[PDB]
RNA sequence: CCCCCGUGCCCAUAGCACUGUGGAACCACCCCACCCCAUGCCGAACUGGGUCGUGAAACACAGCAGCGCCAAUGAUACUCGGACCGCAGGGUCCCGGAAAAGUCGGUCAGCGCGGGGG
RNA sequence: CCUGAGAAACUUGGAUUUCUAACCUGAAAAAUCACUUUCGGGGACCGUGCUUGGCGGGUAGUUUGACUGGGGCGGUCGCCUCCCAAAAUGUAACGGAGGCGCCCAAAGGUCACCUCAAGACGGUUGGAAAUCGUCUGUAGAGCGCAAAGGUAGAAGGUGGCUUGACUGCGAGACUGACACGUCGAGCAGGGAGGAAACUCGGGCUUAGUGAACCGGUGGUACCGUGUGGAAGGGCCAUCGAUCAACGGAUAAAAGUUACCCCGGGGAUAACAGGCUGAUCUCCCCCGAGAGUCCAUAUCGGCGGGGAGGUUUGGCACCUCGAUGUCGGCUCGUCGCAUCCUGGGGCUGAAGAAGGUCCCAAGGGUUGGGCUGUUCGCCCAUUAAAGCGGCACGCGAGCUG
RNA sequence: GCGACUGUUUACCAAAAUCACAGCACUCUGCCAACACGAACAGUGGACGUAUAGGGUGUGACGCCUGCCCGGUGCCGGAAGGUCAAGUGGAGCGGUGCAAGCUGCGAAAUGAAGCCCCGGUGAACGGCGGCCGUAACUAUAACGGUCCUAAGGUAGCGAAAUUCCUUGUCGGGUAAGUUCCGACCUGCACGAAAGGCGUAACGAUCUGGGCGCUGUCUCAACGAGGGACUCGGUGAAAUUGAAUUGGCUGUAAAGAUGCGGCCUACCCGUAGCAGGACGAAAAGACCCCGUGGAGCUUUACUAUAGUCUGGCAUUGGGAU
RNA sequence: GAGUGACGAUGCGCCGAAAAUGAUCGGGGCUCAAGUGAUCUACCGAAGCUAUGGAUUCAACUCGCGAAGCGAGUUGUCUG
RNA sequence: UGUUAUGGCGUGCCUAUUGAAGCAUGAGCCGGCGACUUAGACCUGACGUGCGAGCUUAAGUUGAAAAACGGAGGCGGAGCGAAAGCGAGUCCGAAUAGGGCGGCAUUAGUACGUCGGGCUAGACUCGAAACCAGGUGAGCUAAGCAUGACCAGGUUGAAACCCCCGUGACAGGGGGCGGAGGACCGAACCGGUGCCUGCUGAAACAGUCUCGGAUGAGUUGUGUUUAGGAGUGAAAAGCUAACCGAACCUGGAGAUAGCUAGUUCUCCCCGAAAUGUAUUGAGGUACAGCCUCGGAUGUUGACCAUGUCCUGUAGAGCACUCACAAGGCUAAAACCUUAUGAAACUCCGAAGGGGCACGCGUUUAGUCCGGGAGUGAGGCUGCGAGAGCUAACUUCCGUAGCCGAGAGGGAAACAACCCAGACCAUCAGCUAAGGUCCCUAAAUGAUCGCUCAGUGGUUAA
RNA sequence: GAAACGAUGACUGAAUCCGCGCGGACCACCGCGCAAGGCUAAAUACUCCCAGUGACCGAUAGCGCAUAGUACCGUGAGGG
RNA sequence: UCAGGGAACUGAAACAUCUCAGUACCUGAAGGAGAAGAAAGAGAAUUCGAUUCCGUUAGUAGCGGCGAGCGAACCCGGAU
């Protein structure tokens, strides 16, 4: 049943990551630094990245609650539990790691100018 | 009650006492009422004084030496030769 | 000496297929069929009563190694057992046993009883 | 006799209601009971005694299976098929696939008879399939359902009659540890189908199953506690269990314990060790390609060969009549895959500040905020602010 | 932050965010009360009380408040109807004997409370979701279909400790804050009398910050006194296979003083340190086992205290 | 300018090779090999086999006594 | 002899275990005490005696001195059936098929004894947690009740009370005054916060120093009542005479104890198992397997040969089945050429193996009846497979050897491996494994070369 | 359980000479015996106390004690 | 000894049934002994004859989640 999950999981998850990643490019305008005008264009990029936590967090609390209150009905013992966490996990982290990597490069071209 | 099922699919447990084979080979002195060889299908088939049971049971109809005979594959009778 | 008819053993080193020789005796077709008996429907089968003609066709004998089928010297696989190797996958040495396949070759039969004919 | 009235006999059942010397209950003189007494008040209800059904964890007594590469959740436990093998038999694993808990008033019995799959050429309300026909055809189809054996002289496809899908029996064998279980020639009684020899005691065989007890219902007139019956009992037959955790405790049984207790275990877990090393860490080989040019200055797809054992873990072997568990503080110390220094090579190295790889552990490697942390982020520095061992070094040292 | 407050407790590991409270609420009881102790129609406590009195439950200063859902459960109420106990009572089946007569089986109608069935009752148990979708300055809130059913959150609050997901995301104080205070809201799993939100005063309560001071610290140093040390006097313990009881590297049931090999080492103390002796101390208080045990719970099994109930009595007499 | 250049197969070996209390083939040492492929011989070396002595278990064969029984020789055992 | 130096070799006992010196259990040492019995006219058997048909029970008599009689009963003395019942036969059944028994190799035995064992009782010995009955006390702490006791000092400043303000007046505000308080500070007293000490204490719970309450729901004395599966409980399952989720004491039994530990004198013989099946069973036990003892038998065992039959691991291979390599070719399936894989494919297919009769070099077991057992997970290793990186000194089958219960030599050390299975004694000899420079014995022996790494002393692309 | 008889707690409530109880559901029959009134060593049971014997002990045995239910633990039962 | 009241481990390898048991403990009464004692009895070859006790009958007839396991009485010898 996982293995049903997981693809659910992934594929809502990848289908936001790969649409920020595309949405914080509408937000350069043109090299981006103008005499302190910098830090102030950042507070744009924030948003794009605190929203993007969310969503990676929404799956989580979300496709759990579909197997936790699934497993309980007389269809899926323990052991599947913490099974389905390092599941979710890799998952989580995964994104976050792609975020925070990509914000890195997104930072330093908003401030190369 | 539940939306997926009662046990998991997927099996290959629980097996089964088997047998057959042969019982009694060439140069056996049986006495009449004696299984020979026990099968299911049709490897053996009876022969001269010999008898065929339900489950295909080749006994012998009389006292006398159990004796094989093939002719290469297809079908192997089984004849007894009694004494005397 | 031959040949035909049945019925056996044998159960493809006897089978199919190219072609031929055969109908006098035997053999089949064919002819007819109210009813015995008979077809899911037809008497093609089964079957009753029976010529000539015929023997392409079913059969019967015969030749030809196309294909099937059988198929050994040597030799390798495996290998009981005996003695070892490499971390291991796995591998070898000695004494016997020792087949698949494929090579040569060999065939399309061989052995009876019975009844009918020259 | 048949209907209705009228009656001081009685008068069962029974609803109301009424009264009351029982009974209950209150003031007074010797206000617990008892005399009595005006009484009054309730009431023959209540309460009490026996009994019926109910509600009944308030209390009592119990149950809550097992396997289980620790327990638990889960899954799985009876039967037959293959496969798994040390080659007749047999044989394990929560080992690889699949079926049963039927069905058949007749695919059964007996006797007659019919040459299947599938392709091909040629025709039909057909242009995939079938159907009709003709060639081919070691049968490649079929056999009710699972697989296998069996695989055509048929069990395979049809028809008539039929219903042995029989009672009384079994020489002698298969199989089992026990109890079951399977197969069976021949006997008899009486029958069925062929003309006959004959076949026939369910179904091509293998699953379609269950001891024993307790009781239902037909047959039989063995007991029947003085004799004679009868009640009840016995034997034939057969029915009932989803006893499915299926060789099966009771007629009938779920949870929780961090309030926990006893008997035991390292034939079973967490710490640590150990074996291991998939995962982790890291070294090396190949050169896709980036790198202007160029594969190896640096970086090296795809794929590969080893190393170390500090990580997840697997196995769980000393240790559960006791190997104290994280971290820090204290004390340290050892290895190199060397963070800083130290010498070197190559650079895509001008200098300068680097990269990288090589050699090299003498010695060194800061202070704080957050955090319980190891770990990590940040502050301010630095030659630098290394990685890992040492029972994740150190509690008979401390903290907690 | 928690609770209002003073007050109480886990005598020998927890005094608190416990409990308790004043205050609010639902309910019960007018009788020899509910209720409770009792072998007892004995006695007594409720009360020499008597209903804004008495028991029960929960909740808990005071303040604004106290939403939607009774389907299921329990609670009261109803009531022609469906099932039932003992018993009354009528046809029947059978046994024995000669017969009178004598004995088993079982029976329509009728037979109490209860059960179903209807209504209500949520400051009674309790409930306030699952499947897919996202766009809208500033202002609160999330929609729309598909649903077992009875519903499916109105106010207020929202990382407090309730929010698993990182430190969630801006903000505040700091040189630097996985904390803490404001906010956002995505509340994995807020929330209304298992009460919401708030609140001055109080708390040996918990949390964070600042002021001041300080050996808590950077580093300690010194002084003192009580041991410790030395001699005289008295003299115990846990432990204890036995012992002339090294080091490394290797083995062995995989952590050796005792095995192997190598190396080190005179014999005996006294202070003293704690690495080892898997050092002591409790047949590990964690796990697994034993159809071992025990408390507790419950719509698990079953009696049963108790309490409801028809009949039978101590319980008769009159009128319809 | 009486010699070279390219591989293919095997016997031996070098690199690859990084561990945590101090190191080592058991150690010392060993190439004037005490390393290793093949060849032979001698010796060593178990409580195995052997020798001299003995005891025990089972059998049969000469015994003595009227008997249970004892002791005697023989083979094996004596399995540890 | 006592003692000793030097050499060699030399891993406590025990229990428990696949494996023990073990850093696993047990134990200070000695001493003595300390565990497989007793019983029933019991069952079943081995040895033995007495009869051979065998024998008494209770009781009755002698009653310093002893044994007898007692012949109720009990065992033999055919069976078969469910039973009626019939019988050197009886049930199944109206059949002559079988089961039970008789005859046949013919015991019928019985009673007493000793010894193995079984059953029932404490029933090898030691150990529960717990259960029940009765009883003990609130001189414990929990509380009620009756009656008394106690609270240095200081601070604060309530209502109420006189009076007063611009103002009819009613709510306020001020000064005086009063003394309220689950008020404040605080000693005693009460209770316990925080640190340290103490931790074989001073002490079975405390000291110093802090801290909390300190007219109160306060502290306290005396007397006194509720009880211990019940009381009490400003509620922790707290407390109820110092370990109370059910006190304590005595009895019910020395409850049960399938779990643990221990079980005492010697020698000789044999010699196990850790398998299969069933199990509310999975360390438990039943039946068999395996052991031994004895009675019958007395070559049938055992390996080795020979012929005879059955399998269809290994291999192979294509024309079957599922997948599969390149082209052809066709409107892709098929068919062709070349080429393949395969536990669950197979037309082929061995080794070895298995049943049988048969015998010799052989050989000396085999079996039947009956007594008493233990073991009932087993461990490693090569081989043959599953699991699992064909990873584990991993697990689960098969098979052989060892271990387990076998030492001795060898592999330095080392149950597993190699050589070998230890009756006793020998300052005696030949070997196997393995070795022969020195630490221990034995050629620092020969010949031909390989080596030069110090390889030989954990690895590969 | 077909399960009689006895035995009562609640209810009921015979006969009393051609009577009643019993005899294992019940009936017939045959058979056996008379309750609801009472008393009775003995042969039985035990062992504080005595006397005798003992393949019983002999002072960590035998009763707990060769002289104690004392010393001592306990509030106490009790233990000893 | 009699009477009134009357367990639970434990057994069934659980367990409510039964078992342990009408044992233990408590209580009431009495004595040297008691309980019981002269048959509406057992029971049956139409037998015997107050009550108790011993042996046997019989670990039979029978009871039983007919599992575990419990388990008479008459007749027959005898104390009397």
């Amino acid at each position: 049943m996982i293995s049903d999950i997981r693809k659910d999981a992934e594929v809502r998850m990848d289908k936001c990551v790969e649409a920020f990643k595309t949405q914080i490019s509408k937000i350069r305008t043109g090299g981006g630094g103008t005499e302190e005008r910098r830090k102030d264009l950042t507070k744009i990029v924030r948003g794009e990245a605190e929203q993007a936590r969310v969503a990676v967090r929404n799956v989580r609390r979300d496709a759990n609650d579909k197997v936790k209150a699934l497993l309980k009905d007389k269809e899926i013992s323990e052991d599947d539990d913490r099974r389905s966490q390092d599941d979710v996990q890799k998952l989580t982290d995964a994104a976050i790691k792609k975020i925070e990597a990509a914000l890195a490069d997104k930072e330093a071209e908003l401030m190369q100018f | 009650a539940h939306k997926k099922g009662v046990g998991s699919s997927k099996n290959g447990r629980d097996s089964n006492p088997k047998y057959l084979g042969v019982k009694k080979f060439g140069g056996e002195v049986v006495k009449a009422g004696n299984i020979l060889v026990r099968q299911r299908g049709t490897k053996f088939k009876a022969g001269q004084g010999v008898g065929m049971g339900r489950d295909h049971t080749l006994f012998a109809l009389s006292d006398g030496k159990v004796v094989f005979i093939n002719k290469g594959k297809g079908a192997r009778f089984i004849s007894i030769e009694a004494a005397q």
